[PDB]
RNA sequence: CAUCGGUUCUGGCGGGGGGAUAAAGGCCCAGGGAAUGUGGCUCCUCCGGGAGUGUUAUAGCCCUGGGUGUAAUACCCUCGCCGGGACCGAGGACCGCGCUCUGCAAGGAUGCUGGCGUAAUGGUCACCAGCGACCCGUCUUGAAACACGGACCAAGGAGUCAA
RNA sequence: AGCGAAUGAACUUUAAAUAUGUAAGAAGCCCUUGUUACUUAACUGAACGUGGGCAUUCGAAUGUAUCGACACUAGUGGGCCAUUUUUGGUAAGCAGAACUGGCGAUGCGGGAUGAACCGAACGCGGGGUUAAGGUGCCGGAGUGGACGCUCAUCAGACACCACAAAAGGCGUUAGUACAUCUUGACAGCAGGACGGUGGCCAUGGAAGUCGGAAUCCGCUAAGGACUGUGUAACAACUCACCUGCCGAAUGUACUAGCCCUGAAAAUGGAUGGCGCUCAAGCGU
RNA sequence: GGGAUAACUGGCUUGUGGCGGCCAAGCGUAGCGACGUCGCUUUUUGGAUGCGGCUCUUCCUAUCAUACCGAAGCAGAAUUCGGUAAGCGUUGGAUUGUUCACCCACUAAUAGGGAACGUGAGCUGGACCGUCGUGAGACAGGUUA
RNA sequence: AACGCGACGAUACUACCCGCACGUUGUAGACGUAUAAGAAUAGGCUCCGGCCUCGUAUCCUAGCAGGCGAUUCCUCCGCCGGCCUCGAAGUGGCCGUCGGUAAUUCGCGUAUUGCAAUUUAGACACGCGCGGGAUCAAAUCCUUUGCAGACGACUUAGAUGUG
């Protein structure tokens, strides 16, 4: 439940921001 | 808590050659007696300014009482209380006949609802609400509702506690 | 305290407007008032009002406003102290309910002729009285509820099966086809959606809409108008008998 | 039982003083104000009950100042006076301090009366009852626990003598 | 505290809290001049003496159950726990110093029980009043009083150390901040939710809704080049948003109490037991 | 050879790694910081083990079976994951020093544990001295619980 | 349940029932040991008027520890019977006889227990007596049995017979 609530709050905040608005792997792979 | 009456305490730093006729501070507090009044006076001045009991004297202690304690008033109390998380502001209201009764109710309500103690509660400002419009809390506001009348359902009769046995089953109507 | 419902936060692109919308409605109405010679108040009592788009496209050179009645009434000015023009406070008396404004540079006779000759068949809408009895034929059901000839109709959809059942038609899903009773149509009596002289419910209206059956009429009543030159309001035949403010 | 002394518990009554010479309040006087708006007036699905204008009117309320007033009362501090109960009576001529002085409640209890005069009080055993209550010694340790001795009884039994 | 004093814990006029060493009289201080083998350029200094000064408060307070010296004689040479100060360390334990207190040799009241807790120290008795702890008998004393809070499928009754987290709770109460409301807020019901446009690419097919990227305009009261259901693709429904009816307060995050969860094995048992729910539970 | 320490765990234990970066409500006015996500372990073609074993009593549930439920392309049959449940039952073989894993046969299934520092009851399968040496040990040398 | 209870049979002495004389006889404790609706408590009771905080209510309550007589009263007790009633661990009603009886008033006696000393007074139980009625039994040992059995224990039989 803690994980789900954190994910939901993050989704809500990101959606509000986007609605208001109008490498290490590479080195390891080499 | 206990029996309280209003105290004004005036006190000052001891006069010196450098600073004669000092600032002569004053404040009003709630204490069971003048001993606690003086103690908390020196406590609050030690907390606020650089005046201690050793270098200060109590100019005056005066018992101030209620002007009209036979008339019903609403009081707004703005206070600070510190719990494990920190110090919090609260404004509550009490329908009483005196400021001392309002503070009695405030200490009882703090103890009952937030487990706050006497040294954990700071009484910042107690006011007599002038107009009924100034009541912000629904309980006192429903007490000041117009043409207020209510019954008293299920009143258990006051039977003497040594009257162990009774012949008639008691009634809870009047 | 606790024990409360959880309001859902919609993942949506458009939000509520509120005060900015109210203000731009006031501003648009107030800037429109001086441009036009007459302001008509019309009413659309119990209609779907989706044909107002065709009304606008016909009356392109006339400005039609359809907003909240109270906001429009105060934009025009309800009292003769805050009125934008003379008599507009007497037209805010006709602005009562499901009404709209029509600023025109045209003739009142031409406007009344247009709005008396404009008439469009539309779905029943709740509260209307039934003019006729609509019954779904027993057997295989089609996309019209037995109004067009059955030979010229297509079977209704199996995705409309559950909605029909919810709305109360005792239908079945037989071999891929929606059937009221059996495919023989000999084991069940039909389903009368609405009966003559009976106030329709939302259930019956939704059933009629799903079967694409129109029983009501879309017509705009013209309660009255106001001429700016005379600064005077005129009461029309419809506005003679309508709950006024 | 009466009158006393010592200690003590517990009720009642009469005064004095201090607050803001309590604060309040009652009755007056002078002003100002508002509503949980009293009478009046307006509308109101009229046994009825609401909304509005409307500051005392056929109710009232709040605030400020003044008089009775050195009012009363609460609280706190004080000077006394009565009543009820319990436990105790140490000493043994006088001496002393005193007083309310023909005497006394003043350096410790007397007076009056009743029953019985014998197992009646008192005591010793056995049992019941309520309450309390580890089995002794030795040894170790900071202390416990462990360990050791203890079937019972009688008699014997361990810092002596000399330089 | 200030830097409207200077300078900049390492700044200061001043100055905390906190323990801690020393001194507080005749067992005194000086000053004055006789001697000396010491010393100095020298009767010059130091030591040894003389005279003076206060014997009444003789030179802070409180106590004083006397103190000192010599000689002799017996039992002791272990430590455990805790508060505070302090040094170091661990994942957590913990280890070590200083003081003080308790216990040893100590009975008694209380904490149901008990080395380390609270009260209090002890001749034999009578009376009175208390402490710590208690007042629903067991059990002496309240089913005492005022205001609140809590219902736990083994609540809690002083454990607050741990599990324990920025934890989970559509339990309950109180509060802080922000926001929307007769310009009609929240919830609902009845309706609208449109046009360019089956927008571009891609796909056998993909029309807002298998996929990549942009994501504009008109009409507006408002409507996303679309939030879900759906079609093979449509169609259809629904959400976002908007209007009408309704009518007055709402809703978002936090904070503080009490409550549930926040992990448990194995003989039948424990707030001491009964039992207790506007308590016989929690706070004042 | 001397000093200290002399047992030890006892609301202990169980299912989810550590390290570094980013994010991070807060606390604070640099430092501590969860849930996640990225990098290493880690990827483009499918034997371990060095006190054991058997019988019986009782109990726990952390349930293998039997009973009832929730979910799964669960068509049927056979099942998988999860929940309530301890009422009732709960092996053998191969191999190995023993056990386990794997593998193989029955069976409805042939679960795991406790009896509290002595794993309920029963049965079964050394250190001190002496001498001689010491680049190191030896003694049918003595003594001892 | 071997210290829980019930029904029934037969019970010699003893004492098995009754009357009344008591006990220098026992009791976790007489002293007016007086009092039946049910049911709800955000309702109830009734006489149908009304009533309900309140059992600080109702009954009973006077006389040598309760005498004797009278005026006056039909009221309250009690014992026997008759008809009936009460079974959850069994009682009460009505009627009938007989016995006692201040609702009012009065007379004759109370003394001396000496100024208080439990106002020995009730109940159930048990014992010992009197005079009236009634009755004349079982178990164990023993022998025997094997439906039983370590031994006790248990199932049987033993008085004339279906032994």
């Amino acid at each position: 439940r803690h994980a789900q609530k954190i994910q939901m709050r993050k989704a809500i905040k990101q959606h509000e921001e986007r609605n208001v608005k109008g490498t290490a792997k590479a080195l390891s792979s080499q | 808590m206990g029996r309280l009456q209003e105290y004004q305490v005036i006190g000052r730093h001891l006069p010196t050659e450098a600073n004669p006729n000092p600032a002569l501070y004053r404040m009003r507090i709630f204490a069971p007696n003048e001993v606690v009044a003086k103690s908390r006076f020196w406590y609050f001045l030690r907390g606020l300014k650089k005046v201690k009991k050793a270098t200060g004297e109590i100019v005056s202690v005066n018992v101030i009482s209620e002007k009209h304690p036979l008339k019903v008033k609403n009081f707004g109390i703005w206070l600070r209380y510190d719990s494990r998380s920190g110090t919090h502001n609260m404004y509550k209201e009490y329908r009483e006949t005196s400021r001392v009764a309002a503070v009695e109710a405030m200490y009882a309500d703090m103890a009952a609802r937030h487990r706050a103690r006497f040294r954990s509660i700071h009484i910042l400002k107690v006011v007599e609400l002038e107009k009924t419009e100034d009541v912000k809390r629904p309980y006192i506001k429903q007490l000041v509702a117009k043409n207020l009348s209510f019954p008293l359902p299920h009143r258990v009769p006051k039977i003497s506690t040594k009257k162990i046995f009774s012949a008639k089953r008691p009634s809870t109507f009047s | 305290p606790k024990s409360k419902r959880a309001r859902v936060y919609h993942l949506i692109q458009v939000n509520k407007k509120g005060r900015e919308a109210k203000e731009r409605l006031f501003s648009n109405i107030r800037e429109t008032i001086p441009k036009y010679q007459h302001c008509f108040v019309f009413s659309v009592d119990n209609m779907r009002n989706n044909y107002l788009k065709d009304v606008r496209h016909e009356l392109n050179d006339c400005r039609i406003f359809f907003g909240k009645t109270k906001l429009m009434a105060r934009a025009l000015g309800t009292t003769p102290e805050e009125e934008q023009a003379d008599g507009l406070h007497r037209l805010t008396r006709y602005l009562t309910g499901t009404v709209g404004l029509l600023f025109t540079n045209r003739d009142p006779a031409d406007i009344e002729s247009y709005f008396s000759n404009l008439s469009q068949v539309d779905f029943a809408r709740a509260g209307t009285v039934a003019p006729r009895t609509v019954t779904v034929p027993t057997g295989i059901v089609y996309s019209t509820g037995g109004e067009v000839p059955p030979e010229h109709d297509v079977p209704v959809s199996h995705t409309l099966e559950p909605e029909l059942r919810r709305l109360g038609m005792p239908v079945r899903m037989i071999k891929g086809k929606v059937c009221l009773g059996d495919e023989k149509g000999e084991a069940s009596e039909g389903y009368t959606i609405c009966k003559e002289g009976e106030v329709l419910d939302s259930r019956q209206t939704r059933l009629l809409k799903l079967f694409s059956i129109c029983l009501s009429e879309f017509k705009v009543s013209l309660l009255g108008y106001w001429n700016s030159a005379s600064g005077e309001v005129t009461e029309l035949e419809a506005g003679k008998t309508r709950p006024k403010r």
